[PDB]
């Protein structure tokens, strides 16, 4: 058997070349508003605030 | 509970470190290269400032790491020293029977050994009173004026040498050989002029390191005075 | 000192609080420009010590 | 935080911009050119040539080209 | 040289005539690349990558005890990829002895 | 223990300044309420407070002695768990060596989370292998696949808490009588009089309870200059 | 942040990622050399612009060898597995791990930089007096690198060694392979820090050393004195590597382990004492010659039993287990590859055959072997052990046996003919050559262009 | 003396115990990159110039 | 102590991000010049860098 074709469905091609659509349409920089989300950005990555500007190591 | 060990998760002073060494490279200008040395020391005593507060973890082998630490860097230094005896007994064979005029085996040596003798006899003291917590005051400007008087010598002496580094493999080595000494005299200096009593006493890596260190030098002079001297 | 040799401090005689010394969030605006002068200036005490130490010898040498 | 537990959780995530990768990826082609671009020039101030023609330093037929 | 532990032979008697060797499977099972769902955030997609953890594996017998995965190295222990803090609590290597105390026992 | 530094001076007693200034209040608060600090105060002052008493020491049981002193009676379910605690700590920094494990008496791993890293190196002399590494997670009775050397997870849990001293104090310790203001200052008046002190705790403990500043040489105990 | 992380695991990575970028211009001048070398005449550099190729190889060997494989197998794999094989938390030195690594990009952009400022000469990777203190400024360029290398690679020894202060398990042979490297560092980079600021001294502080009445010869002594435990500092990691992947993936535990360290620590204090087998045709004394051959020869013991220890793990192993990954192909390889690279060497050793074979392509295809092939083959092989460790993913390699046969073929294309015209004779460190020796040095070129093709596959 | 209440030891990074002080140190060096890379690259401009590499042209022309 | 939800609802109703497309070996050759010029925030950074 094929075993790909169990799981198929779970895999969906992808539309954006690497996943991301142009910063114009979608500003992936900047951080998420959502609420328990100030630490990610909106494409969900972590956000330079939390991570480098604000690092807790450093005293914030 | 807690961790063995306090991790230390970010640090910019190597950046700062290793841009300094660039500069000495990096320039146009020998008036820069003085000023940068200074930029070295301050970020160099950031560094040691950050292993005293790395005290407050209260870790029985942090004594342990620095000490074997220095002893590695003493190995260092006595393989480097080696490097330059090997450099002088390479040539031995063209020594003695060229027309220059090598050292006296009178004055200099004996007021040297003299010398550095009597700082080896205030570095035991200063050891004496760490083991006995104790102090006294006198002790550091003793050794000022034996760094003095020290530096007062050799700069007499090659100022009338009447021989130059380019008049022979002898002479160079000789120049060298000193100038090395004299180097790991001035770091003794820059070392030494931070001593004071602290009352952690001998959980201090910079009590042992100082005796170490003197002893070093003291014990390099003796090799020096055979070869060159003697 | 906060080793062996000594312990803490008591709350009665703190000048430090952790919580006001650090939370550093926007602290460049609590302070100003000069203010940031002064707080480099002071952060290098420890540099400053040494150095008070270690030129005298040197301008003997010199 | 779960997001801290892995290091270049981004990455490992597979979440990171690709411009990472472009930039890793430039720097090599940068140091690559360290050797091909002062061979062009050196070859030019000692010539005048940016290459040579192979086998132009040593004598030549008539009807080599 | 290590040839593996010594055996009595009392300890080979089986208790039925019908015991044979247990043939349980120790292949984990069929694997690839760990695949993340799109819909999962960073913090849930490392949720997925310490549930998908080769290490934490293991083998349960017919008595009910498990054999886990074993290495030789304890780089093989870490969390893969490895996290950033590994071994927060001492690995602990047992070493074997025949001492004993009378403490530790009661009559 | 060896991996230990030194002895601070806090390791053996507090200074008197960081006796809370609310004695007061702070006799009358729980012992699950009270703050390291002020657990330390609440039982030199009480333990003090009895022992500076002799007439009475004779006539108070070995379960009330204990109780003024702040001392826990132990008992099978704090010992087992102070004696689980000791052992983490100690193998901080020390070696894991012990008898074989079986089925009957597992190799005991104490753990706080829900797994520690482990190494079976099998038995004695020839029955010793090379390190087999191994993840030990709760739940599972694990049998190493070269020995046979059975390791089991023991976790310091206790009511979302790990386990602490200071837990098995809490958990296991009952608060007695609330302790007697009368009691501090019968004592006081007994070992401090006429510019004498012999219990400086119950000075400066009465004092606060006076309100700070009203003992003579009080004040001026009080004023600092930095 | 990026730069000022001390994680041991990510400064690991970083001395991987360098070593790669570092190592593309090496492959590249590797290409320069032997597009030139394809034929006769002048191909690719003027002839009046010939100190460009002495530049090219000279930067070549610098780099290959203190910029990508010592910072690739001593750097990126110990940072990265070294603290978690002696279960720490973390590395003894935080902040000393972050500067050295920033210290390696620092001098390796030096380098660079003096390729592109300076004018560009060549005297060897060995920099022999006289010829290296009579060239031009970027001789004193490459120097300042070469001391500061030096420096980050004194401190990362030390920060190995501080490890036997808190290992809390089993000093295993890969960690040995690490220490003992770390000793060998820290007795030999002191010697060559004096020679090297003896070259300095006679280039820029009007020093005597290297002229008439002062011995060069002396240079050569300090040099190999540093020079030949360099090359075993190189190829211990290599070993440590090879020993965990075959006890791993076979599953088998490492056969004679004490005889394994105990050749570890043989081969470091015979390496010690066997430098002038590189000054053989200097003019050294009967007996100098003959205790140096002697020794020498000696080295092959220790380094012989290691080899038949890895075959007794390989043998025997479980055939269900497929054998085909890329790591496994790799180690395997490593072993028959080292014997061709080592039984050469001996033969070199000889100093009468030496005699013929000094400054030849015979030593090129030597140390190519163990270097270019060998230790390459070993930190890949070490890389893909780790690649779920380490996590990195977008190549395909772990079960390639196209890339591992493409490799293997290219490679010895590439080298195995430099053997043979080390008896026709070609020197070294030439590019021009007589028109009958074309042949090999065509055959190896049409090598080296495939090798490079192939490194494009991965991706 | 509270035991729990000295966290920052361990939450905070040696190098940044001193709060704004130590964050300004690293701020003041961080201000001064770009005046290095103009610095640095100017140095490489001299060496460039000094060795007639600029002339490879005009040299041949 | 801070109160959350379990989840959140967006304003907006645009997928934004999600797998990768299908790239061949030399896509890089087009979406990494695209990037640069068409990416506020790479444009930004490299007229800074080469302004300072
Ligand atoms: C760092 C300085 C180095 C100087 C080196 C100079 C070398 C030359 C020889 C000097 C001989 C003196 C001793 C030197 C060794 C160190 C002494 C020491 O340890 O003192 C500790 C002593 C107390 O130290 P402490 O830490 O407080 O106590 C340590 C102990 O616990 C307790 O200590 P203690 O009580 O056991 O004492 C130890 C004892 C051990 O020493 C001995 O016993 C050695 C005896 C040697 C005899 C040689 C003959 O030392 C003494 O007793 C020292 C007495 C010094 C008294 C100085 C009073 C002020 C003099 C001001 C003079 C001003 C002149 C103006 C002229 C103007 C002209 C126009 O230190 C001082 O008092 C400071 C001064 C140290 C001596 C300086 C000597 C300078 C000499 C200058 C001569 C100029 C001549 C000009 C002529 C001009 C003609 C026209
Ligand atoms: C030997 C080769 C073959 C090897 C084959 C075998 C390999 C086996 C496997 C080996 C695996 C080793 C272990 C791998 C572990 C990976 C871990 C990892 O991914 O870590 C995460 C790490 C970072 O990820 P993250 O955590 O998301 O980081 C977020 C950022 O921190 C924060 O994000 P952000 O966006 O805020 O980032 C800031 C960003 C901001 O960036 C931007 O804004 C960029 C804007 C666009 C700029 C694009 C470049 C423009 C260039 C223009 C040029 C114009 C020329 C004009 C010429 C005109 C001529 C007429 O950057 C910057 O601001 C600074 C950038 C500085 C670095 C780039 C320097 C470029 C060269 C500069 C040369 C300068 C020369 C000056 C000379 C002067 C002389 C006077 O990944 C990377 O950094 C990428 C790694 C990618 C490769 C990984 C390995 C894959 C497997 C191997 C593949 C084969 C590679 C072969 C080598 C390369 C060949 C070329
Ligand atoms: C009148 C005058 C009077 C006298 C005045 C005297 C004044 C005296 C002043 C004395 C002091 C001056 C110096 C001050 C230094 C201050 C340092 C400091 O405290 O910084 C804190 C500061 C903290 O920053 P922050 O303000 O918190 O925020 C930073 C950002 O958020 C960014 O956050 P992040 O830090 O996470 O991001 C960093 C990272 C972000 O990552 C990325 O950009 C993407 C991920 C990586 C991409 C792949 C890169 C390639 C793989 C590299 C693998 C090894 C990495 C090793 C670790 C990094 C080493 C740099 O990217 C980078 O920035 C660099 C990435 C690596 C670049 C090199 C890679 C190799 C390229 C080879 C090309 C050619 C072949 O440090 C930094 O972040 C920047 C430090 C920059 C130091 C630059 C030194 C460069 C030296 C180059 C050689 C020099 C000689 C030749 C030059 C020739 C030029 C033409
Ligand atoms: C890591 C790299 C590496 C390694 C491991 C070695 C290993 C050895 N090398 Fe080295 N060598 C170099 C790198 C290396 N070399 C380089 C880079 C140069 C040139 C530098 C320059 O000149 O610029 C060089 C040059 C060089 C020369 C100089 C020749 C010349 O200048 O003309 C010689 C000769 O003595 C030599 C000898 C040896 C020997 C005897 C070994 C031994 O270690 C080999 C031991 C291994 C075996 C012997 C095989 C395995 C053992 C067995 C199978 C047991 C059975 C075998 C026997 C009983 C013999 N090498
Ligand atoms: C370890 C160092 C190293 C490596 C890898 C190589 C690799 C190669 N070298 Fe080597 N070479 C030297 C070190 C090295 N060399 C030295 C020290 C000299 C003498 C210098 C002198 O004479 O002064 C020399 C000389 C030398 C010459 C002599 C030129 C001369 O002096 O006349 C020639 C050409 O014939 C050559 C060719 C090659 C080729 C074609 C490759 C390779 O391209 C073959 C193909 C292999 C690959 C392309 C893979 C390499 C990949 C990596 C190195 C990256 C690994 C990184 C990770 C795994 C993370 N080399
Ligand atoms: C009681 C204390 C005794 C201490 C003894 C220490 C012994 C250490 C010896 C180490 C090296 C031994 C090598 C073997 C001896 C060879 C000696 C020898 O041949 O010396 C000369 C020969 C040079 O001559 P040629 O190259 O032939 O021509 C030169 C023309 N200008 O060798 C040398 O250069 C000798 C260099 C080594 C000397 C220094 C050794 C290390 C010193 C350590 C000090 C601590
Ligand atoms: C040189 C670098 C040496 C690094 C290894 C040794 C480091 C060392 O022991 O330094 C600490 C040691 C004592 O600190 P403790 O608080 O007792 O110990 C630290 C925590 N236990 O400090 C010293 O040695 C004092 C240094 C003062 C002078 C510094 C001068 C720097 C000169 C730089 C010139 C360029
Ligand atoms: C054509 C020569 C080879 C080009 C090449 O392979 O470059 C690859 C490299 C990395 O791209 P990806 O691997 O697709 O990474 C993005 C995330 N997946 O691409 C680039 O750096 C694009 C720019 C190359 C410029 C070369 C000059
Ligand atoms: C590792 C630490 C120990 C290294 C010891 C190395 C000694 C090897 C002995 C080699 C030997 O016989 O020395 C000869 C050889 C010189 O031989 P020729 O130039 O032919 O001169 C001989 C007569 N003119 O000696 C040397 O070069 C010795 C070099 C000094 C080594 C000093 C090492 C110091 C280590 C600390
Ligand atoms: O060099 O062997
Ligand atoms: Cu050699
Ligand atoms: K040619
Ligand atoms: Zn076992």
């Amino acid at each position: 058997k094929s075993y790909y074709d169990d799981f198929k469905d779970r895999l969906k091609p992808g539309k954006y070349t690497q996943g991301r659509c142009p910063q114009s349409e979608g500003d992936y920089r900047q951080e998420s508003k959502t609420i328990g989300r100030e630490h990610l950005n909106d494409d969900g990555t972590r956000s330079k605030r939390y991570t480098v500007k604000e690092a807790d190591a450093l005293g914030y | 509970f807690e961790l063995n060990i306090n991790i230390i998760n970010y640090n910019y002073l190597g950046i700062i470190i290793t841009v300094i060494i660039s500069i000495y490279i990096y320039n146009n200008s020998n008036i820069i290269s003085v000023y940068n040395s200074n930029l070295l020391l301050i970020n160099i005593n950031i560094w040691m400032k950050y292993n005293i507060l790395d005290m407050l973890n209260l870790n029985v082998l942090d004594y342990k790491i620095l000490l074997w630490i220095v002893v590695i860097i003493i190995s260092n230094e006595i393989l480097l020293f080696v490097s330059f005896y090997w450099i002088y007994y390479h040539n031995y064979i063209n020594y003695y029977h060229v027309n220059i005029l090598i050292l006296n085996s009178y004055n200099i040596v004996y007021n040297n050994i003299i010398l550095l003798t009597l700082l080896s006899t205030i570095v035991n003291i200063k050891f004496y009173n760490y083991i006995l917590s104790y102090y006294k005051y006198i002790l550091s400007y003793l050794i000022y004026y034996n760094n003095y008087m020290f530096n007062n010598k050799i700069i007499l002496e090659y100022k009338n040498n009447s021989n130059y580094t380019n008049d022979s493999v002898y002479m160079t080595s000789y120049f060298y050989i000193i100038l090395l000494h004299y180097i790991h005299i001035y770091d003794s200096i820059i070392l030494i002029v931070v001593y004071n009593y602290v009352n952690y006493k001998n959980i201090n890596n910079y009590y042992i390191n100082i005796n170490i260190y003197y002893h070093l030098i003291e014990v390099l002079y003796i090799v020096i005075s055979i070869l060159l001297y003697l | 000192w906060p080793l062996w040799c000594g312990g803490g401090v008591p709350d009665k005689f703190i000048k430090i609080d952790p919580d006001v010394h650090f939370n550093l969030q926007g602290y460049r605006e609590r302070i100003g420009w000069y203010g940031f002068f002064t707080a480099f200036l002071q952060a290098n005490y420890h540099a400053f010590v040494y150095f008070v130490r270690f030129i005298p010898i040197n301008i003997a040498i010199f | 935080n779960l997001e801290d537990h892995f290091d270049l959780a981004e990455y490992m995530m597979k979440m990171h911009n690709p411009m990472s990768e472009y930039l890793y990826w430039i720097a090599g082609f940068v140091s690559g050119l360290h050797g091909i671009l002062p061979l062009l020039h050196s070859n030019y101030y000692f010539s005048g040539m940016f290459l040579p023609r192979d086998n132009d330093n040593t004598q030549l037929c008539d009807d080599s080209w | 040289i290590y040839e593996g532990q010594t055996v009595q032979e009392s300890e080979l008697i089986p208790q039925e005539d019908d015991w044979v060797i247990e043939e349980t499977n120790f292949c984990l099972g069929r694997n690839c690349y760990v695949r993340f769902r799109e819909e999962d955030d960073l913090a849930r997609r490392a949720l997925h990558q310490m549930d998908s953890q080769l290490n934490k594996m293991h083998t349960r017998l017919r008595d009910g005890t498990v054999i886990p995965y074993m290495s030789f190295h304890p780089d093989e222990m870490v969390d893969r990829p490895a996290p950033i803090h590994t071994f927060s609590e001492k690995p602990l290597l047992k070493w074997t002895w025949d001492e004993t105390y009378e403490e530790a026992y009661d009559d | 223990y060896r991996h230990w530094h030194r002895m601070s001076e806090d390791d053996w007693a507090l200074p008197l300044d960081s006796m809370p200034e609310d004695v007061k209040t702070l006799m009358a608060t729980p012992q699950t309420e009270r703050g390291f600090v002020e657990d330390y105060w609440y039982n030199r002052i009480r333990g003090e407070a009895t022992l500076l008493d002799p007439e009475a020491l004779p006539s108070k049981s070995y379960i009330a002695l204990a109780r003024d002193m702040g001392l826990q009676i132990v008992d099978e379910p704090s010992s087992h768990m102070m004696g689980l605690i000791e052992l983490y700590e100690y193998l901080r920094g020390a070696s894991f060596v012990g008898p074989f494990g079986t089925i009957e008496n597992p190799v005991l791993v104490p753990a706080v989370g829900q797994e520690r890293v482990v190494a079976c190196t099998g038995g004695v002399g020839d029955e010793e292998h090379f390190t087999l590494w191994f993840r030990c997670r709760e739940g599972f009775m694990y049998r190493c696949g070269e020995c046979d050397q059975i390791f089991m997870l023991v976790r310091l849990y206790y009511e979302d808490r790990y386990w602490t001293q200071t837990l098995v104090r809490d958990t296991f310790m009952s608060d007695g009588d609330m302790f007697d203001l009368k009691t501090l200052e019968r004592v006081h008046k007994m070992w401090n009089k006429d510019e004498m002190v012999r219990w400086e705790v119950g000075y400066w403990a009465q004092d606060y309870v006076l309100g700070k500043g009203v003992l003579p040489g009080m004040v001026e105990e009080h004023t600092r200059v930095n | 942040f990026y730069i000022l992380v001390n994680n041991n695991k990510r400064i690991g990575i970083y001395y991987i990622k360098l070593s790669i970028i570092i190592g593309i211009l090496g492959i590249v001048l590797s290409y320069i050399i032997r597009v030139e070398l394809y034929n006769s005449g002048n191909r690719i550099i003027k002839y009046d612009n010939v100190n460009y190729y002495n530049m090219v190889i000279t930067l070549h060997g610098l780099l290959m060898i203190f910029y990508i494989i010592m910072p690739g197998l001593y750097g990126g794999i110990p940072l990265y597995i070294l603290p978690i094989l002696s279960v720490i938390t973390d590395i003894v030195l935080p902040r000393i791990n972050n500067i050295s690594i920033i210290i390696v990009l620092i001098s390796y952009i030096v380098v660079i930089n003096s390729i592109v400022i300076e004018y560009n000469i060549g005297t060897g990777w060995t920099l022999y007096p006289p010829l290296s203190i009579i060239g031009t400024v970027i001789v004193n360029m490459i120097l300042y690198g070469l001391i500061i290398i030096g420096i980050s690679s004194i401190i990362s020894a030390i920060n190995f060694m501080n490890i036997l202060i808190v290992i809390d398990g089993i000093i295993y042979v890969y960690i040995w392979s690490i220490i003992i490297t770390s000793v060998l560092l820290i007795i030999s980079l002191p010697i060559l820090n004096g020679i090297l600021l003896m070259i300095l001294s006679d280039i820029y502080f009007n020093s005597i050393y290297f002229i008439l009445n002062g011995d060069v010869v002396l240079y050569q002594h300090l040099f190999w004195y540093f020079g030949h435990p360099e090359v075993y500092i190189l190829i211990l990691p290599a070993f440590g590597i090879i020993s965990i992947i075959l006890s791993v993936l076979n599953n088998k535990i490492i056969f004679g382990m004490k005889s394994m360290i105990l050749a570890i620590i043989m081969i470091s204090i015979l390496g010690s004492i066997v430098w002038a087998h590189h000054i053989y045709t200097v003019g050294l004394e009967l007996d100098t010659k003959i205790y140096f051959n002697n020794l020498t020869l000696i080295i092959s013991i220790p380094t012989g039993n290691k080899i038949y220890n890895w075959i007794i793990l390989y043998i025997g192993s479980y055939n269900i287990l497929y054998n085909g990954y890329q790591s496994l192909i790799f180690s395997i390889m490593f072993i028959i590859i080292f014997i061709i690279g080592g039984i050469t060497g001996i033969i070199i050793s000889i100093d009468i055959i030496d005699i013929g074979l000094h400054d030849t392509y015979y030593i090129v295809s030597h140390f190519h072997y163990i270097l270019s092939i060998g230790a390459v083959i070993s930190l890949l092989a070490g890389i893909l052990l780790l690649k779920d460790i380490i996590g990195y993913y977008n190549v395909i390699i772990k079960i390639n046996k196209y890339f591992g046969l493409l490799l293997f073929i290219n490679i010895n294309i590439i080298f195995t003919p430099q053997f043979i015209i080390g008896f026709n004779v070609m020197p070294r460190r030439i590019l021009e050559y007589s028109d009958n020796i074309i042949v090999w040095n065509l055959i190896s070129s049409i090598g080296s262009i495939s090798t490079i093709l192939i490194l494009l596959s991965i991706f | 003396i509270d035991p729990t209440k000295n966290q920052w030891r361990w939450c905070v990074d040696p190098a940044w115990y001193g709060g704004m002080r130590d964050k300004a140190n690293m701020d003041m060096y961080r201000l001064m990159v770009y005046p290095f890379f103009g610095y640095a690259l100017l140095y490489l401009h001299s060496r460039f110039k000094q060795n007639d590499k600029y002339n490879v042209f005009a040299k041949w022309r | 102590g801070r109160e959350l939800p379990e989840y959140v609802v967006l304003p907006h109703n645009q997928q934004r991000y999600g797998r990768d497309k299908s790239y061949s070996y030399f896509t890089c050759l087009w979406h990494f010049p695209k990037m640069v010029f068409t990416e506020k925030w790479c444009y930004t950074n490299i007229m800074w860098f080469v302004f300072w």
